[PDB]
């Protein structure tokens, strides 16, 4: 707030708008960015109430009723693990915390509930042991391998999930 | 005002009043009516 | 504006030659902004100092414009790139990789050109009409788990059939289409039900 | 908002498409209204361990992408830029 | 006007457009076997 | 004195401001790599080593 520095600017030129305009598109590029990676679908899918997956354990990476943003315990883990005039302004982003958790969510609950039908048109419901069936077949494996040893798959799942939350919670 | 280029008829009208014209980038094309359009030049 | 992507890449580039035209046109902290101006009003050292200030606010400019064509460049590289990843992928042959070539399952694609860019037509295969039924992973018969070689069990009401995973074309349960392995003990939730042996 | 302060549209209490970004969650369409922006339709699915839902019918889809190949060549001589 | 000069594309817009019509044209009678060969 | 500070204050803004758009050129191909993996790996299985 010095009138000589815009009467010398004036005659300086229009460098204030180029800079300006850049920083806003910058801040339009970012926020296209978040809106393309999270926004895959259009439809918010919800896990059912009750939960049998076979044995495989999804509380671990599904939302829960406690209310902590509506954020799952590893997302609360990855929240608190990171931290954080003169003209200079931080602009708000479109997209929220929430709406991004509950964009997670709904790609979570498409993907343990319709597999990949979901992703390629209307979510069609299917058992999670028929859809790591189909995955297995996916790679090569037949889907006995699959059937007689469900059990076994389920807690090697569950365990490499326990690990990841270990990992995440006292390694830095 | 000194510069350099082709002269030009100019079919464009002025006014009594008005002298010089300056089309986009505030530099002289049409000056009392003759137009001013610089001669040929570009690269090799 | 359904060509917005294009339609922005020239309006970008068309206001960073204009901007640079109307910094041509700054005073730069000088007498005037028209070099001739001064050639023809000034001492030759006042001048030329004068000239340095022109010099050194039209290089900057300049240097400004030239930074951001790269960085634009560089941009439009990247997603020319992609376009001929696409190209090669979609347009070339079938991809199985999801979204790369439109929603659903990819069947073909093809080019049209466009002024500045390319247009992918994408035809993809969505399904539709959906049906509720009754699945089991796999059929115990005389003491032997039959599971699908392609396809899934289904059953509207208590009649099992064999179809396929992305339509719905019931199949008679045969040992043609059904491969044995172990016994029904060890596989949770199958089922009763005869196999037809042809 | 914690994106600031809105004069001049009505807040309402329902949740549509975003048609112009304000920001933290809030869009703004046209009186102008301001509202906080609808993720999609919101519809649950009906998951069971023994049930599948195949589909009866096909849609042939078309679409079409759009993707800059290349820009304009612009060449700028220094010296008649800066001198003239 | 001032040294600012656009050069024009290498491939015109004709040649860009027999391009696509020849991917295209390939697309349709021979599938995906003139991208890997004859 | 104060046209040699503005000059000075003025290139240091546009030194920052090429720094962003170089950093922000590299999330964008980071968020771009990211979108295509959640497609190609969320919304289905993928065939790709590694
Ligand atoms: C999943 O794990 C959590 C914590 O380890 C546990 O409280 C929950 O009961 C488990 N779910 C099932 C279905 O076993
Ligand atoms: C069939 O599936 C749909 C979801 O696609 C569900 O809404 C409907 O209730 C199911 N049918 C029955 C009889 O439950
Ligand atoms: C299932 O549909 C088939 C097709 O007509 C039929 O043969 C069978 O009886 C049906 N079962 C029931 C319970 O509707
Ligand atoms: C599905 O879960 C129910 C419990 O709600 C159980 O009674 C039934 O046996 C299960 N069926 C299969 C095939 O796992
Ligand atoms: C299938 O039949 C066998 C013997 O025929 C019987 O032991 C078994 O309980 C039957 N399965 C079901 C689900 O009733
Ligand atoms: C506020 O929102 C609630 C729930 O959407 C609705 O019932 C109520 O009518 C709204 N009130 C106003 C003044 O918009
Ligand atoms: C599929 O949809 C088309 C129209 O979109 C319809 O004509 C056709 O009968 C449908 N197929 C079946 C099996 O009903």
């Amino acid at each position: 707030d010095s009138t000589e520095c815009s009467n010398l600017l004036l005659q300086y030129g229009s460098f204030c708008t180029q800079l300006n305009r850049a920083l806003t598109g910058i801040a339009v590029e970012q926020d296209k960015n978040t809106q393309e990676v999270f926004a895959q679908v259009k439809q918010i899918y919800k896990t059912p109430p009750i939960k049998d997956f076979g044995g495989f354990n999804f509380s671990q990476i599904l939302p829960d009723p406690s209310k902590p943003s509506k954020r799952s315990f590893i997302e609360d883990l990855l929240f608190n693990k990171v931290t954080l005039f003169n003209g200079l302004t931080v602009l708000p982003p479109l997209l929220t915390d929430e709406m991004i958790a509950q964009y997670t969510s709904a790609l979570l609950a498409g993907t343990i509930t319709s597999g990949w039908t979901f992703g390629a048109g209307a979510a069609l419901q299917i058992p999670f042991p028929m859809q790591m069936a189909y995955r297995f077949n996916g790679i090569g494996v037949t889907q006995n391998v699959l059937y007689e040893n469900q059990k076994l798959i389920a807690n090697q799942f569950n365990s490499a999930i326990g690990k990841i939350q270990d990992s995440l919670s006292s390694t830095p | 005002l000194t510069g350099t280029g082709v002269l030009t008829e100019s079919n464009k009208k002025f006014l009594p009043f008005q002298q010089f014209g300056r089309d986009i980038a505030d530099t002289t094309d049409a000056v009392r009516i003759l137009d001013i359009t610089p001669c040929s030049f570009g690269g090799v | 504006s359904p060509l917005g992507k294009l339609q922005d890449v020239v309006n970008q580039n068309a206001q960073a030659l204009n901007t640079l035209v109307k910094q041509l046109s700054s005073n730069f902290g000088a007498i005037s902004s028209v070099l001739n101006d001064i050639l023809s009003r000034l001492d030759p050292p006042e001048a030329e100092v004068q000239i340095d200030r022109l010099i050194t606010g039209r290089l900057q400019s300049l240097q400004t414009y030239v930074t951001q064509q790269l960085i634009r460049a560089a941009e439009i590289r990247a997603s020319a790139n992609l376009a001929a990843t696409k190209m090669s992928e979609c347009v070339l042959g079938q991809s199985k990789r999801v979204d790369f070539c439109g929603k659903g399952y990819h069947l073909m694609s093809f080019p049209q050109s466009a002024p500045h860019g390319v247009v992918f037509l994408h035809v993809t295969y969505v399904p539709a009409q959906e049906k509720n039924f009754t699945t089991a992973p796999a059929i115990c018969h005389d003491g032997k788990a039959h599971f699908p070689r392609e396809g899934v069990f289904v059953s509207n009401g208590t009649h099992w059939f064999v179809t396929q995973r992305n339509f719905y074309e019931p199949q008679i349960i045969t040992t043609d289409n059904t491969f044995v392995s172990g016994n029904c003990d060890v596989v949770i939730g199958i089922v009763n039900n005869t196999v037809y042996d042809p | 908002t914690r994106a600031g302060c809105l004069i001049g549209a009505e807040h309402v209490n329902n949740s549509y498409e975003c048609d112009i970004p304000i920001g933290a969650g809030i869009c703004a369409s046209y009186s102008i209204i301001a509202y906080t922006m609808s993720l999609g339709a919101e519809n649950s699915v009906a998951y069971s361990n023994n049930s599948i839902a195949i589909p009866t019918n096909f849609t042939i889809s078309v679409t079409t992408e759009i993707l800059p190949v290349s820009m304009t060549k612009t060449s700028v001589d220094c010296t008649m830029y800066i001198c003239g």
